[PDB]
């Protein structure tokens, strides 16, 4: 699951990167770094 | 009637055309089981309950017996041994609004699976545990008229073809074929059949007499189903050389 | 008990076929000629349907405007009701409850207990609003609902007439629900009428068709021997003579059985009445 | 563990709903669904 969930949530942060909103994209990526930490 | 507002609404004692739908191409994802499509326009029953809902264009590809996009895992699920059809098409034409049509919330995830024909209809605010996070993760659709391919709110219908011990197989007629006279034929009226030359028929029936026989149970006088008019039957030339 | 004899009313075209000036027997459900029928005007309680019925009216009245049937006669099992309202008739599978007095210048639908959980409507044109008579019969076969009727003149205010008529189908209905009792459709006016009910049986009839194809009159062949013969020679004109018609078996009574004298043995209880184990 | 992170992701996509994308939040919801079922 980890590979797939990580791939998909990085796709999410990529999408919300494309649609200008830095704080929320960076927050989702902080949760992904949590997956790195958890 | 959206996918947590399903209504098993009633259709019976009525003959509904089904094949005119195919050449119409109003639906766009025709697929079904339990019967050949070109054969349902011939045999069917009572119990024609249906549904018409709104679905995100993605999940449609899995509407099936036992298989169902886990979106409708709660919203709508089917069993196997389902004698009917399930057809669908697009609705992003008007059934979508700027900012997204949050007017509809779709259910998400329960502590237990759902079995078909029964659902859970009351507001769901996801519980992180025994109690929710003590806020709401419940989700509603959004449909901008400029939505994506897999997210067109689609148009969807489900059909039911089963029979209790009641009467009334209410199914398509035979389109009606033009009659012939003065030529021996393997004629076949509404269940009645035989052979012979149909011709004039002076004998005057009464308004409630399908067909006629004279004696020894020989079939010789049929009211045509079309115009109530009266037709004769006569096993034509035959014998031995 | 307000009985009265059923003289000759009570036939119905057994089937939607035509024949031309022939004789034709058939076995179906009818009523015995010269059988009993009950009536009343104070109030008419429920009567059990029981496998086909036969109904009539009085004159100079319409207070009775239909019938209601079923088995348990409540919301448990689907029921039915037949009335008109002077311009468009109604037929339901609607779940109205048998009140203390299911009835209706006008108190429309005052019978109505509950219109809940109803599955099939039916609307159509009427049959009837020193006058006519009501000649109707009802039967339930092959999971079907039936109807047979006609609208004929009537006089002689006292009671039923003589003479003989045919009957007619109205239209068949594929309802299929269960029925084992029923109840008249009457009303209170804030009056003196005649309903008539007789049961049915599987007897075999001998039907004569006129020139055109209308049932003039038939003859049952269980009433008396004269009739019986008429259906074992296939006519109405028995030539002088003698004919054996049928047979008869004087049945037994009680089916006795005998078997050996004592028939009691095999010590069985002392094993259970034993001491220890 | 609990769906706290899931709830915050919902909050993210709903703030984007309040922004006015009406497609991005939908994608995010789809992927939230994917993680909940995963
Ligand atoms: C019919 O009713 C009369 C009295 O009303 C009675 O004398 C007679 O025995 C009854 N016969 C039958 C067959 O019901
Ligand atoms: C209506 O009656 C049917 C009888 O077949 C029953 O199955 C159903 O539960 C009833 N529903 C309501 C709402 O009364
Ligand atoms: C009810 O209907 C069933 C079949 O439809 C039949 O077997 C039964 O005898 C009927 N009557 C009662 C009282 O259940
Ligand atoms: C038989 O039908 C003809 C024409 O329909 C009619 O004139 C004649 O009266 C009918 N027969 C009798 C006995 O009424
Ligand atoms: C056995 O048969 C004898 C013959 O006379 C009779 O007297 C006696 O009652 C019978 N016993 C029983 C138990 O029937
Ligand atoms: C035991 O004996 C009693 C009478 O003392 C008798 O009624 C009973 O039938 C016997 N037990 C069984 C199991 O029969």
């Amino acid at each position: 699951d980890k590979e797939w969930i990580l791939q998909k949530i990085y796709e999410i942060m990529r999408l919300l990167d494309e649609l200008x909103d830095a704080e929320a994209s960076m927050r989702v990526s902080d949760l992904i770094y949590e997956f790195m930490k958890k | 009637a959206s996918v947590y507002a399903w209504n098993r609404k009633r259709i019976s004692n009525c003959v509904a055309d089904y094949s005119v739908l195919y050449n119409s191409a109003s639906f766009s994802t025709f697929k079904c089981y339990g019967v050949s499509p070109t054969k349902l326009n011939d045999l069917c029953f009572t119990n024609v309950y249906a549904d018409s809902f709104v679905i995100r264009g993605d999940e449609v590809r899995q509407i099936a017996p036992g298989q169902t996009g886990k979106i409708a895992d709660y919203n709508y699920k089917l069993p196997d041994d389902f004698t009917g059809c399930v057809i669908a098409w697009n609705s992003n034409n008007l059934d979508s609004k700027v900012g997204g049509n949050y007017n509809y919330l779709y259910r998400l995830f329960r502590k237990s699976n759902l079995k078909p024909f029964e659902r859970d209809i009351s507001t769901e605010i996801y519980q992180a545990g025994s109690t929710p996070c003590n806020y709401f993760p419940l989700q509603s659709y959004g449909f901008q008229p400029t939505n994506g391919v897999g997210y067109q709110p689609y148009r969807v219908v489900v059909l039911s073809f089963e029979l209790l011990h009641a009467p009334a197989t209410v199914c398509g007629p035979k389109k009606s074929t033009n009659l012939v006279k003065n030529k021996c034929v393997n004629f076949n009226f509404n269940g009645l059949t035989g052979t012979g030359v149909l011709t004039e028929s002076n004998k005057k029936f009464l308004p409630f007499q399908q067909f006629g026989r004279d004696i020894a149970d020989t079939t010789d006088a049929v009211r045509d189903p079309q115009t109530l008019e009266i037709l004769d039957i006569t096993p034509c030339s035959f014998g031995g050389v | 008990p307000a009985y009265t004899n059923s003289f000759t009313r009570g036939v119905y075209y057994p089937d939607k076929v035509f024949r031309s000036s022939v004789l034709h027997s058939t076995q179906d459900l009818f009523l015995p000629f010269f059988s009993n029928v009950t009536w009343f005007h104070f109030d008419n309680p429920v009567l059990p349907f029981n496998d086909g019925v036969y109904f009539a009216s009085t004159e100079k009245s319409n207070i009775i405007r239909g019938w209601i049937f079923g088995t348990t006669l409540d919301s448990k099992t689907q029921s039915l009701l037949i009335v008109n309202n002077a311009t468009n008739v109604v037929i339901k599978v609607c779940e109205f409850q048998f009140c203390n007095d299911p009835f209706l210048m006008e108190s429309e639908f005052r019978v109505y207990s509950s219109a809940n959980n109803c599955t099939f409507e039916y609307v159509s044109q009427p049959f009837l609003m020193f006058k006519n008579l009501r000649e109707f019969v009802f039967k339930n076969i092959d999971g079907y609902f039936k109807i047979y009727s006609k609208h004929t003149p009537i006089n002689l205010v006292r009671d039923l007439p003589q003479g003989f008529s045919a009957l007619e189908p109205l239209v068949d209905l594929p309802i299929g629900i269960n029925i084992t009792r029923f109840q008249t459709l009457l009303a209170l006016h804030r009056g003196a009428a005649a309903y008539y009910v007789g049961y049915l049986q599987p007897r075999t009839f001998l039907l004569k068709y006129n020139e055109n194809g209308t049932i003039t009159d038939a003859v049952d062949c269980a009433l008396d021997p004269l009739s019986e013969t008429k259906c074992t020679l296939k006519s109405f004109t028995v030539e002088k003579g003698i004919y054996q018609t049928s047979n008869f078996r004087v049945q037994p009574t009680e089916s006795i059985v005998r078997f050996p004298n004592i028939t009691n043995l095999c010590p069985f209880g002392e094993v259970f009445n034993a001491t220890r184990f």
